[PDB]
């Protein structure tokens, strides 16, 4: 019942600033990391920063330092992310997420579309896929440096937020059917679905949460 | 000394997220806040559950006492009980990025008192209890943790529970 | 001398909503944990929900999560139970009760109201005997068995028909204030006894045990019906 509600879409002139808000409810706020991830149109997930609200100090990705500010109002249970010096490439859907005592960001907001108009490396293959109902699909994820077993798999449907499927390296999130499975440790990991079903066709990403900056595989699309 | 390679999570291996923890205020009597896990961690049908005792301090010179039942104190109820960090209360867990890692409490809250003994026994979880007294001035909000995990203990068809202590100290005296 | 008075009960059809209210007097409401307990027809007491003095901690029975909501107005010395999407099995007498604690050790219910009737149309305590009939002036011992050990974290209650439940003993052996010395408790671990000597006709009642150390939920025994004849 943890819900994350983000502010509405906005259009901003190049060079201006935008601040995206995110109200967290149903889950403890002050002592759990609130995380901010953006996704540009038809591209992959990008980690921006994070904040444990009681610390009052955001940790940001090198790309954004000097431009972002992640704050958190403990009294309203709301996080804010402000991005300045906007450019056309800052156009993207920005997500807030929170961890819930298991390290992975397991609760995700709905996304906020911002449009601007006038380190470990994760490698994911297959870059695309297309398989028939009932068949098995095996995705892969490589890491420049060992991430131990701290690897997570997500499923992003079109127009939706990333959904957590597996964490640690094989632990299944609640409610995820048993056809999903995860194996691996160190630098090489695999995801495996046993019986593809209608709901399974979406974009899949791997993610290392060994160390900030968190990084995502470029994605593996699954098509009918 | 701290084990810099140590990393864990609040939920451990229970797969329970924080919104589903059982959360409790410490038992507070005058200036002594106590988290006594003796009964809450015993095996139950529904286990493993997560039992989180919140020690919230916004007043000076609070004494904190945590009680983790010892393995074998009762015949079968604490067979596989584990506590973390092994060197509590000198070593605690604090959240770095999103994981729990070891920190020296004396560095974390300057002025904190850690008595060497507790009722003439060692102030270590291996004697069943740890104590420390917070100072009269804390300048910055500070959160650290202790784990008292009995979730791997099986008695009958019952399983023990994972106990978490969260000490959330707000600034005071400034 | 009635210090908690529940309101807002009565009839409601299945799927309807009620809001109970409890008005407190004679004590400082704002400094006590408050609770709701219920009794379905022909059954024992069952904890419903608890809310601490500053509302920081709220607890629900699993079978009532999502449908019932507890809250308190400390400036108005009032307690509330919002009941939504009611079911026939929610029919019961709902009692307002004050708790003597608010931390992980749990608490007992040291003050109760008489209850309001609502009509819709894991630790096990086993008490024995289920019923027994005695003469005045005689002595009797009641037993409570717990499915898990709770040290001495048991309380005993007296419930005379149509009256407010009364706390007799807490932490196994400690008499509440006003309880005469002829009530005494003992035991620990899993086996507890309540002994009543010099029985009086007023002791015609149902006696409940309660454990406070492994919760939520707080759990009662099914009761022992004592008929004094």
């Amino acid at each position: 019942q943890v819900q994350l509600v983000q502010s509405g879409a906005e259009v901003k002139k190049p060079g201006s600033s935008v601040k995206v808000s995110c109200k967290v409810s149903g889950g403890t706020f002050n002592t759990y990391a609130i995380i901010w991830v953006r996704q540009a149109p038809g591209q992959g997930l990008e980690w921006m920063g994070a904040i444990i609200p009681f610390q009052d100090r955001g940790q940001y990705a090198q790309k954004f330092q000097g431009r972002v500010t992640i704050t958190a109002d403990k009294s309203t249970s709301t996080a804010y992310m402000e991005l300045s010096s906007l450019r056309s490439e800052d156009t993207a859907v920005y997500y807030c997420a929170k961890e819930s005592g298991r390290a992975v960001a397991d609760r995700w907001g709905q996304g906020t579309l911002v449009t601007v108009s006038s380190d470990i490396v994760m490698t994911q293959s297959p870059a695309s896929l297309a398989l028939s109902l009932g068949e098995r699909a095996t995705l892969y994820c490589r890491a420049s440096h060992s991430i131990s077993s701290w690897l997570a798999w997500y499923q992003q449907k079109p127009g939706k937020a990333p959904k957590l499927l597996i964490y640690k390296a094989s632990t299944l999130e609640s409610g995820v059917p048993s056809r999903f499975s995860g194996s691996g440790s160190g630098t090489e990991f695999t995801l495996t679905i046993s019986s593809l079903q209608p709901d399974d066709f979406a974009t899949y990403y791997c993610q290392q949460y060994k160390s900030y900056p968190w990084t995502f595989g470029q994605g593996t699309k699954l098509e009918i | 000394k701290i084990d810099l390679s140590y990393e864990t999570t609040e939920s451990g291996d229970t797969a329970v997220s924080e919104d589903s923890y059982d959360k409790y205020a410490s038992q507070n009597t005058n200036k002594e806040y106590v988290c006594d896990f003796t009964d809450q961690l015993k095996p139950t049908e529904s286990g493993p559950k997560v039992k989180k005792c919140e020690v919230k301090v916004n007043e000076p010179l609070i004494k904190v006492k945590i009680i983790c039942p010892l393995k074998g104190s009762v015949e079968k109820l604490y067979d596989n009980i584990e506590y973390v960090p092994k060197k509590s209360p000198y070593v605690v867990l604090t959240k770095e990025e999103t994981k729990l890692k070891e920190k020296l409490l004396s560095k974390l809250i300057y002025g904190l008192l850690i008595s060497p003994t507790v009722n003439e026994k060692e102030n270590n979880f291996k004697e069943g209890v740890i104590e420390f007294t917070l100072p009269p001035v804390v300048h910055k909000a500070t959160v650290f943790y202790f784990i008292c995990d009995n979730s791997k203990t099986e008695d009958d068809n019952k399983k023990g529970n994972r106990g978490i202590v969260e000490v959330y100290v707000e600034p005071y005296g400034n | 001398e009635v210090q908690l008075v529940e309101s807002g009960g009565g009839l409601v059809k299945p799927g309807g909503s009620l809001r109970l209210s409890c008005a407190a007097s004679a004590f400082t409401f704002s400094s006590y944990t408050m609770n709701w307990v219920r009794q379905a027809p022909g059954k024992g007491l069952e904890w419903v929900s608890s809310i601490t003095s500053d509302s920081r901690y709220i607890y629900y029975a699993d079978s009532m999560k999502g449908r019932f909501t507890i809250s308190r107005d400390n400036a108005k010395n009032s307690l509330s139970l919002q009941m939504d999407s009611l079911r026939v099995e929610d029919t019961a007498i709902y009692y307002c009760a004050r708790g003597d604690g608010g931390g992980m050790a749990g608490w007992y219910f040291d003050l109760w109201g008489r209850g309001t009737l609502v009509t819709v149309s894991e630790i096990v305590l086993t008490q024995s005997p289920a019923t027994l009939s005695l003469s005045p002036g005689e002595r009797v011992t009641l037993s409570c068995r717990t499915s898990q050990s709770i040290r001495t974290n048991l309380a005993w209650y007296q419930h005379k028909h149509g009256q407010a439940p009364r706390l007799l003993i807490s932490d196994a052996s400690n008499r509440a204030t006003g309880v005469p010395a002829r009530f005494s408790g003992s035991g620990s671990g899993t086996d507890f006894t309540l002994t009543i000597s010099n029985l009086e006709p007023e002791d015609f009642a149902v006696y409940y045990c309660q454990q406070r150390s492994i919760w939520p939920p707080f759990t009662f025994g099914q009761g022992t019906k004592l008929e004094i004849k």
